RNA sequence: ACCCGAAACCGGUCGAUCUAGCCCGGGGCAGGGUGAAGUCCCUCAACCGAGGGAUGGAGGCCCGCUAGGGGUGCUGAUGUG
RNA sequence: GGGCCAGGGUUCCACGGCAAUGGUCGUCAGCCGUGGGUUAGUCGGUCCUAACCCCGCCCGUAACUCGGCGCGGGGGAAAGGGAAACGGGUUUAUAUUCCCGUACCGCGGGGGUAGGUGCGGCAACGCAAGCCCGGAGGGUGACGCCUCGGGGUAGGCGGACCGGCCGAUGAGGCCGGCUAAGCGUAUAAGCCCGGGGAGUGCCGUAAUGGCGAGAACCGGGUGAAAGCGCGAAUGGCCCCCCCGUUAGGGGGGUUCCGCCGAUCCCUGGGGCCCGUGAAAAGCCCUCCGGGAAUUCCGAUCCCCCGCGACCGUACCGAGAACCGACACAGGUGCCCCUGGGUGAGAAGCCUAAGGCGUGUCGGGGGAAACCCGGCCGAGGGAACUCGGCAAACUGGCCCCGUAACUUCGGGAGAAGGGGUGCCUGCGGGUGCGUAACCCGCAGGUCGCAGUGACUAGGGGGGCCCGACUGUUUAAUAAAAA
RNA sequence: GCAUGAAUGGCGUAACGAGGUCCCCGCUGUCCCCGGCCGGGGCCCGGCGAAACCUCUGCCUGGCGCGCAUGCCAGGGACC
């Protein structure tokens, strides 16, 4: 196989085509899930994928519909309560 | 023309497999690997413990045993007292914990 | 798991000398225990890196000694400044 | 070898075109005086300068 | 070793390639300068009075 | 003859250069113009292991928006608040001018002159004792046991450097030593001059023994200063 | 200064595709054995304590014609190979 | 054997040839002569930055093409990061490039619509959920070593049934029974949300573990590899028939079940560091100000149209296409992959696919002596020799049983002893299973020999040196150095 | 102690070693004493086809001689 595909950054799958031939399919590994800014906890509502897959989706299908989507719900409530208490 | 493939035949292997299943070709003089290699170390324990846990949970669900005895049996199984659920049942029968 | 003397140094077999093995085993035995978390107060503290310790229960993390969460000089300082 | 810069490819092409025999009509015109030229090459034996 | 076997490890990148200035295969590709004319390192040509190749070129 | 390792180190070849790209960056104080006549509070964001530092480091985000790297003192807490300035409370992790630190306190990261950035007592498990406070100088006892005088406006941090006690545990393995010294690109393994060749070392020769006394004069030229340099005494006292 | 031959000395330049060292980015090492720390369990006595079985996978650990690497003896073959 | 770098540079394909080359011959060829052969928006360079390098200013130098810190700029990876394509067919030689079918990305354009001005959930969240410009923040890009659990897929095994071949037109054996990207679609682990209110504790894992700082137990959210449906049967494969001087034309199957299962993918635990295992472009989201929009503005949503430049693309990839002067038993490339049986095994042996008879001079022969590789050898068993050099003995697995010494971990597979095939049945483990893999018991029986081939340690007791693993004179010294 | 010795370290030391060294069981063609057999060369025939080297040549005994001669002296022998 080609030296570029000899690297482990590609994932290799042996696929048999309709004509009976055996070919090797290559593709890039998917990125990991997004994490909370503060506690570093996995987030929700943010699908995994490469930039092409992200651009394939609309805006509302990539983040939850609530303020501060970059924080987990616990941190979001923490920040909101702290902010309102400081304001009042 | 394209010649057909002279494929290798597995008749003798099939016959030997059937004979071994019956129990032949299995004596000490036909073993080359270690016994712990022929039967796994960790896999055997995994099978045993999972079977024991399944049996205990089945008994608890059927209500043949209460929570206290279920916990005690779970602790004993984790400790490794029972090498199989037959021994588990022997212990239960001896101690009269079945209902 | 039931060794008379070697303890944590049992990984070395019969190498590196009695003094070295004893010192290593003592240090690891004292290090690997669970320590009191300065924040939550429970014995759920583990060593994650040289001089960095983290509590397994409340998730706090602080800086301490290389092999112990607190050193004599550090505790003397804490006494001095209360 | 699989991936070649264009300039190197052009130089190899020039060497390939250079390598050929002396025309028979040229031999006749010179009256068997000109038979060979110094730039003949065998790929396995005489390598390119580059 | 040090002989025939070691001579088989010459399949790496060549040390010198063709030079855009003097036309010779002396351009150090890793260091980016020519060992014959000094192209890429000196504005003026690399000439030395103990060297006779530049005179050979013109039969001087 | 040939060169010595100490001579070759002076030419800065990759065999002797520090790989100052694996590290977390330089640890220096905020510019003195911010600290003087004004106290700032910063929040500790993370605590990290610097490959070559001998001590752990920490990131601090200040109120003004500056992110800085500091040497974390023992007991520092992530998310903790620290103060730098003249009006900061006396506590671990705070940086004060030397004139505002009560005598008998342990400090670290002392500036040689006001505003340089800190030069003294930065290794893990070290501290210095503030002995006296005078209008013209502040006396501080350093880890080596020397009483040095500092300008009163020099900045220092209270506490002790985390990561002390390393030398308690032996390295045991030549491989452990290999990784330790490779982390810093320090020359290892090391040869012996007595078993070197005469061309290579002053002590070299077929008979493995120095042919001359090993105490070398302080006036010796480069390529001759080996062994005990300007030694007042030798042996076991 | 009838002609030829030195080992050597000096100047300026060219080389780290071999090989030595270090930096950056990558690929690889069948199968089996032993069993460190840690975490436990069971039987009786209980003032003490004895007896038995598990789990766990550490190691510049072990065997190994896996791949790969090295080059001890035959002072074997060859030694205008 | 298959695929493909660097290097080679036409050695590639067809036809016509044998003066020379080829360790012999030659009608043959990597040879000679004559013609031809490399088709890209999707593959790679091109973009980003790493180690590092260069140029300008500046300082030094008699001086420079020389040495150099600090600023400003630029480069620097064909295996790091990084937009997008698969299958069938076609040529003598090219295929993700050419033709057919079906898709995707970037930019720009033309309609309609969501939104500007909208909703459902207590919640995690579900949503088409405004446009243009500038900025800030967060995420991803983005990462070490060891080890283990779970899900999946290649590949393999057994049975049934359609066709063909072999076989006695017996039994049985062998061959084929296939399915890409792209679209639509869900759960698993983790994490999270609402209810709930425990300890003479409870729950849980392979293991470590979790709980009033919120456990058992209920519902619910977000979440991978895969599978499924379209693609897609007219395609590929197997078979049969009419035509057969030649050239062609048609008709059928292409369906299931049960297992083992990866070093190939996805996802989580745990352990180790005096070792901490890259950066940037790019992409997504949120938030800040700024600019228009009302018979108006207008998409990350649906439909359609236009444009996507430059360079490489043949072939060997090595016991003859590279380096070593060679058609060199070396090196480079063991750089990526490996069906069946025995077996622990990617071992040894036999074999299927694939390849080859070119690790290239043939013929003759009791046709010797002698040399190199191999097998055996009566009685004795180191009497040989500087020295047991060389060879031989042991050898796998199960059971029993193991000494001096000791740093208590070891010595240790010490030493030493017994068994081992085949056949007829029983019993045990996990398992729904008489599926699959293992573990024992009884009996009968054959040989000189049952790890019958192959694979496959001989052992013990003293003394010197060096603690150990490791390194060394490439080409007479591997050692106590 | 011709002429050991405490960090150019002294002494001891379990485990480790293709390090040097001595002994015991067992094993054997190392040897007594060598003998058979197998394949590849050697040998013959058909082909391609060199090189190292080369003053000319080339029998002996006893002598002379730069003191150890195929070539000289006196003898012996010898078909190619
Ligand atoms: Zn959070
Ligand atoms: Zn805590
Ligand atoms: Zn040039």
């Amino acid at each position: 196989m080609k030296p570029m595909y000899r690297s482990r950054s590609w994932r290799r799958k042996y696929v048999r085509t309709p004509g009976g031939r055996v070919v090797i399919h290559f593709e890039r590994k998917k990125p990991k899930i997004a994490h909370c800014a503060m506690c570093g906890r996995p987030l929700n509502g943010i699908p995994r994928g490469r930039p092409v897959e992200m651009r394939k989706l609309p805006k509302t299908k990539k983040r939850p519909e609530r303020p501060m989507p970059h924080l987990c719900p616990r941190c979001m409530r923490k920040v909101m309560k702290e902010q309102i208490r400081a304001q009042l | 023309k394209k010649k057909p493939i002279k494929g290798q035949s597995r008749y003798r292997a099939k016959i030997r497999h059937e004979q071994k299943k019956k129990g032949r070709h299995r004596g000490p003089g036909s073993r080359k690997g270690k016994k712990t290699a022929r039967m796994g170390k960790k896999e055997l324990w995994i099978k045993t413990i999972r079977a024991l846990r399944k049996e205990l949970r089945k008994l608890k669900a059927q209500k043949k045993i209460d929570r206290k005895t279920y916990r005690m049996l779970y602790i004993r199984a984790k400790g490794g007292q029972f090498k199989n659920k037959h021994q588990l049942y022997l212990f239960l029968e001896e101690h009269g914990l079945l209902k | 798991s039931g060794t008379k003397k070697v303890g944590s140094a049992g990984r070395f077999g019969a190498r590196y000398g009695l003094k070295i093995r004893r010192r290593v085993a003592a240090v690891e035995a004292k290090m690997r225990q669970k320590h009191t978390c300065p924040v939550c107060g429970r014995k759920a503290v583990k060593r994650i890196s040289t001089g960095i310790w983290q509590c397994q229960k409340c998730g706090a993390t602080f800086a301490g000694g290389a092999y112990l969460p607190v050193t004599p000089a550090g505790k003397a300082v804490r006494r001095i400044t209360e | 070898a699989r991936n070649k810069p264009l300039a190197k490819k052009l130089r190899l092409a020039k060497a390939l075109k250079q390598n050929r025999r002396v025309p028979v009509w040229v031999i006749v015109k010179t009256n068997r005086r000109v038979l060979t030229h110094p730039k003949r090459r065998y790929w396995r034996r005489t390598k390119l300068k580059e | 070793g040090s002989g025939t076997a070691t001579f088989g490890k010459r399949n790496s990148t060549p040390t010198h390639i063709r030079c855009r200035r003097c036309g010779r295969v002396s351009y150090n590709v890793k260091k980016g300068y020519c060992a014959a004319c000094g192209f890429g390192r000196s504005r003026r040509l690399r000439k030395y009075r103990w060297s006779k190749k530049w005179k050979k070129k013109k039969n001087a | 003859g040939k060169s010595l390792i100490q001579q070759r180190r002076g030419k800065g070849s990759p065999t002797f250069k520090s790989p100052s790209h694996r590290f977390r960056g330089a640890v220096k104080y905020i510019p003195l113009n911010y600290t003087q006549e004004k106290t700032l509070r910063g929040v500790v964001e993370e605590i990290m292991h610097d490959p070559g530092r001998t001590a752990p480091v920490a990131r601090v985000k200040f109120e003004n928006g500056i992110e800085k790297l500091i040497i974390a003192p023992e007991g520092l807490l992530v998310g903790q608040e620290i103060y730098i300035g003249p009006d900061a409370p006396i506590a671990v992790g705070n940086t004060l001018p030397l004139a505002k630190i009560p005598e008998g306190t342990y400090v670290y990261n002392i500036e040689g002159i006001p505003g340089d950035g800190g030069k003294y007592v930065r290794a893990g498990g070290t501290y210095a004792l503030v002995v006296s406070r005078e209008p013209d100088k502040v006396i501080v006892q350093l880890p080596s046991g020397e009483l040095k005088a500092f300008n009163p406006m020099c900045r220092a941090t209270i506490g002790v450097v985390a990561g002390g006690g390393r030398l308690e545990k032996p390295l045991v393995k030549a491989g452990k030593a290999y990784y330790k010294y490779k982390a810093r690109n320090k020359f290892w393994p090391t040869p012996r001059g007595v078993k070197m060749n005469a061309v290579n070392h002053p002590f070299g020769g077929k008979e493995h023994h120095p042919g001359k006394p090993t105490t070398t004069s302080r006036r010796a030229p480069p390529g001759r200063k080996v062994g005990h340099i300007a030694a007042r005494r030798t042996g076991r006292r």
